[PDB]
RNA sequence: AAACUUUCAACAACGGAUCUCUUGGUUCUGGCAUCGAUGAAGAACGCAGCGAAAUGCGAUAAGUAAUGUGAAUUGCAGAAUUCCGUGAAUCAUCGAAUCUUUGAACG
RNA sequence: GGGACCGAGGACCGCGCUCUGCAAGGAUGCUGGCGUAAUGGUCACCAGCGACCCGUCUUGAAACACGGACCAAGGAGUCAAGGUUUUGCGCGAGUGUUUGGGUGUAAAACCCGCACGCGUAAGGUGAGAGCUUCGGCGCAUCAUCGACC
RNA sequence: GGGCGAGGCUCCUUCUGAGUUCCCUGGAACGGGACGCCACAGAGGGUGAGAGCCCCGUAUAGUUGGAAGCCAAGCCUGUGUAAAGCUCCUUCGACGAGUCGAGUAGUUUGGGAAUGCUGCUCAAAAUGGGAGGUAAAUUUCUUCUAAAGCUAAAUACCGGCCAGAGACCGAUAGCGCACAAGUAGAGUGAUCGAAAGAUGAAAAGCACUUUGAAAAGAGGGUUAAAUAGCACGUGAAAUUGUUGAAAGGGAAGCGCUUGUGACCAGACUUGCGCCCGGCGGAUCAUCCGGUGUUCUCACCGGUGCACUCCGCCGGGCUCAGGCCAG
């Protein structure tokens, strides 16, 4: 499994290393993202009428 | 159709891969697979594990199962034979039961790399009705 | 980062989805020795000479 | 951002309250900064303006004009400072209105009431300075 | 894996932050884009191996991707500044782009971009005076 | 099915997140008045009536007088220590009596009772 | 040739579109429960140094007491306030008052 | 032999021949004037030729009939509920978090208990896509023969 | 069991961060460039233009003073053979009438076992009465007590006292009403019911002179702007006037094509290469050290010292250069 470097407050790596989570290997589907984001942005809305 | 109606970027890569294979290779298997990728979902019916288990009952064992559809699971099948299946998608129960029986699961780009002519492949569809 | 794998395990009724392709690199897939050894020789070039 | 539900960030409600303010609220709105010498003396940044105050204009076309405040016109949100005037057509000297935010107070009209105002502001500044320190 | 140069092209073909298009053509603002055209060939950010030539104070500054450091943007670019004769800058850029199979298709565009940058650092000639023309403008 | 005037009788639930906050603040309010006590009374375990739901079980209204006595809880003390009492319900079987006696005993084991004033 | 009729331009008219603005509206959500015989809601007449309306008030009449703030109001005139003060203000708050004729209206 | 209109493509490849290269898979070579309103363009007008005033309605079609003084702004197949067909997406013998509860950076987003809605609890021959070790295997489905509730 | 009650919780209240630093444009910086600083505060508003640090506010905890409800640590007392809960039993155990019910009429409901209600006629019972289950052998069984009464919460809400918001509308829109709007006005009356926002940062809203009866006009002045004159931001079209150009023997307008006149956009202005000279310089080839990278390519420092490399100038030559033509 691939691993990522942890950086300290000084900007330099501290030698700590942790495994990459498996969610970073998920498929990248912009069609699904756009379909969900369209509906998600509507759920904040507030009604108007005459 | 020149362009698939699907917006799946990975299906677009599969169409590009099998356009090259259908053009540069004289195998009619690649032309059929490319045609089925262009069809819609109601024209790509599911294929259960019990239907493909019917088709390996005779001497069709040790042949790659290719389904241009998603492979479901059948609760009516008590035992699943060892088999090598390539498909667009697998359900979680279908993938687990194939791997529990000792078989392997492939994607269509793995099938293209392994068998670019479709040699020794048993190609199936689901029930249209 | 250490907690990210635990929160996706706890999602009930959800597993991380399986992709419909295995290798997204089409360059390695086309220019592999498996595909190319099977391939039939080209009929033409990228641009063809005008005959008449 | 805002957190408390009693506060409002509405533009029309803020503009309505500003232009319809009573003269008591208009006094707090018409406040001016204290000078650097006065700031290091009282530990006070700004105070509401007063009729006897001495100010220096630091913004506008009458920059660096120093004089004594002569009027706090709370109706048009302007102060009148001495000798900063213009002439009408008839040769009559009329005063020019300057907003208190464009002036700096260089001398204060001090009574017992102002001294409590400097004291109450000064008490809270060293309260938090001690709170931030220790 | 899930990501590749082909997949990034499919996501970013239609819309991109570097993308600028108006009627006559479609351009790109990417620093790794040479010839500044939107295509898979010249999409520097999309492709694993890419080249980009930016101007320096006197000369060119050529940057190239390092394939092993693709996830480390602070050390992903191999930067060389050529401040010398134009012939030696072209030769090193051509060697950089064609000797080891690092984008041999982009060799011509890389040399042409170095010429165009160094053609911009020469002193500019003064423009001839505009001639008043016709009966109405001259009178 | 719009033969009546449905336009003058139509309810839209835009206050769905607002009433959730109101209900949670009402639950918080009764947790402030009754600070160590729970905000709910203990309720018996009963069987659903019909043959469709015989196999399943649910919470009833209050404990019977007989199962309250067998557990050692007096009648007039049970509402004061957070136990619901139903004078209408009857036991009618030993199975309903034994389950509620055990439930009242488990509540007694976990109870901290403060000595009056 | 002028005049007249028509076309185009420039500038000037007629008119108030477009653009920008908005102390307004419309809709949703949240906290709370408070009119009147101790005279309500509504109707009228008066009251400012200079006011017609809108606003406020009721012969204590663009208002009195009390509390708080702390030096104004302002279109003009006139006093102010001694400014080291029971203390300006078309100020705010508000627990005390005044409160014409009617109106459920009650000799 | 005498005219007219056109020059399309853009390294080489081909088909051929009158041969130190050719007229053979599309125009080159030489020269002159000008290098600016000269070509070109836009308006206004004259000249030659062409050319009913729009829309609606009726009808096989016209004709009649109706609307039209001019300009600016406004102005007409929308929303909801319930059915239904097709395309995309997720999961798939299951699917649906959002009645409600639990967090929250507070009408968002994130998570979920028990129920509940809809659905679910066997081949041959003519063939037939496809595979083949080229002997045969043969998806779905049609004609028919089938097997069962 | 009574009475005091510190203190506490709500809610109004005072106080609490940091630039008006230096240039330039500008009538005015709140613009741009540079240098900073604060931030549990970069919500909003005002200030002569887009301001976290000019001002009010904004965030978080404290900190002054006050109002009314409720809780409350504690401190005083209590009292009367006073009240209360359970247990047991050779003793008792009162439960709603012109109301149920039957008949009828009307109305209502999904509901003639009348679904409910009301009127009229008749008018009850006490191991009773009501509603159900049941072919199961007789009304067996099940479950409740009507004709008296009270009671918070979860529910509704176009009104009342406020508060916060919006993928809403932006003066023919949005409420009829952004304005002295249910006003002006109309009707005998019930009622009907408009139109109408914007100078400028600041009135600085034309001093003075001159013509005119006056209204007004012209000078002059205010302003950054009178191309902002309270017939006031910007100021379209219909329609009108003046000036400039033109056309017109019973319609104009339109299409194709030249011509005349008026007015215009381009294009071009030279670039590349080579060869002679003359200047100014050594990032010339090679080799040696470090670094990187695509692992064989580069960069940097030295060596390089001048038939090599790079700029500039002065000549000559080639090629390519615009429009119309032969």
């Amino acid at each position: 499994r691939p691993t990522v470097t942890v950086f300290g407050a000084d900007g330099k790596p501290t030698g700590a290393t942790e495994v990459l989570p498996k969610v970073f290997s998920a498929p990248i589907r912009p069609d699904i993202v756009k379909h969900v984001h369209t509906g998600m942005a509507k759920n904040k809305r507030q009604p108007y009428a005459v | 159709r020149k362009a698939p109606k699907s917006d799946n970027v990975y299906l677009k890569l599969l169409v590009k891969l099998y356009r090259f294979l259908a053009r540069r290779t004289e195998a009619p298997f690649n032309k059929v697979v490319l045609r089925r990728l262009f069809m819609s979902r109601i024209n790509r019916p599911p294929v259960s594990l019990s239907r493909i288990a019917r088709n390996l009952k005779n001497g069709n064992e040790k042949k790659t199962v290719v389904v241009v559809a998603t492979v479901t699971d059948d609760n009516r099948l008590l035992q699943v034979p060892k088999m090598e299946v390539a498909a667009l998608r697998f359900t979680a129960k279908a993938r687990a039961r194939i791997e529990a029986a000792g078989g392997r699961t492939l994607t269509l780009d793995q099938l293209a790399l392994e068998k670019p002519t479709g040699a020794n492949t048993l190609l199936l569809r689901g029930p249209k009705n | 980062i250490k907690q990210l794998d635990a929160v996706y395990e706890s999602k009930k009724g959800f597993f991380l989805p399986a992709n419909i392709v295995s290798q997204a690199d089409l360059s390695r897939l086309i220019n592999s020795t498996e595909i190319q050894s099977v391939l039939r020789a080209p009929k033409g070039e990228a641009r063809t000479k005008r005959a008449c | 951002m805002k957190v408390r539900p009693t506060v409002s960030s509405s533009r029309r409600k803020a503009r309505k309250a500003h232009f319809s303010a009573p003269s008591s609220v208009r006094r707090v709105i018409m406040s001016a900064p204290l000078s650097k010498e006065l700031r290091e003396k009282y530990n006070v940044r700004s105070i509401p303006i007063r009729k006897g105050d001495e100010v220096q204009i630091v913004r506008g076309a009458h920059k660096d004009k120093e004089g004594k405040v002569t009027s706090v016109y709370r109706l048009k949100y302007v102060i009148h400072v001495e000798r900063v005037t213009r002439e009408k057509a008839t040769g009559q000297t009329v005063p020019i209105g300057i907003h208190p935010s464009n002036v700096v107070i260089t001398k204060l009209h001090l009574d017992k009431d102002r001294e409590n105002i400097l004291a109450r502001i000064k008490a809270g500044r060293e309260q938090v300075a001690k709170a931030k320190g220790k | 894996s899930n990501v590749s140069a082909d997949l990034i092209w499919e996501v970013s073909r239609n819309y991109n932050s570097f993308l600028v298009k108006q009627r006559t053509g479609t351009f790109s603002r990417d620093a790794l884009n040479l010839t500044n055209q939107h295509s898979r060939k010249h999409a520097g950010f999309v492709n694993d191996k890419a080249l980009g030539i930016v101007p320096a104070e006197k000369g060119v500054k050529v940057i190239a991707k390092k394939v092993k450091a693709a996830n480390k943007p602070a050390s992903s670019l191999y930067t060389v500044t050529y401040k010398s004769t134009a012939r030696k800058a072209y030769k090193a850029i051509a060697s950089q782009a064609a000797k080891h199979g690092y984008r041999a298709d982009l060799r011509q565009a890389a040399v042409a971009r170095a010429s165009a940058i160094l053609r911009s650092q020469r002193p500019v000639k003064p423009e001839p005076p505009k001639k008043l023309r016709g009966a109405a403008a001259r009178r | 099915h719009f033969r009546k005037h449905w336009q003058r009788r139509v309810r839209c639930h835009f206050d769905q997140p607002g009433k959730k906050v109101t209900r949670r603040l009402a639950r918080r309010a009764k947790a402030a008045a009754l600070a160590p006590r729970p905000v709910d009374k203990l309720r018996p375990i009963v069987r659903c009536p019909t043959v469709k739901y015989n196999r399943r079980t649910r919470l009833g209204r209050g404990f019977t007088l007989e199962e309250l006595k067998a557990a050692g809880i007096p009648r007039l003390l049970a509402p004061t220590i957070g136990i619901a009492v139903d004078h209408r319900r009857k036991n009618l079987s030993e199975e309903s009596l034994a389950a509620n006696v055990q439930r009242l005993k488990d509540y007694k084991a976990r109870l901290i009772l403060f000595p009056r004033k």
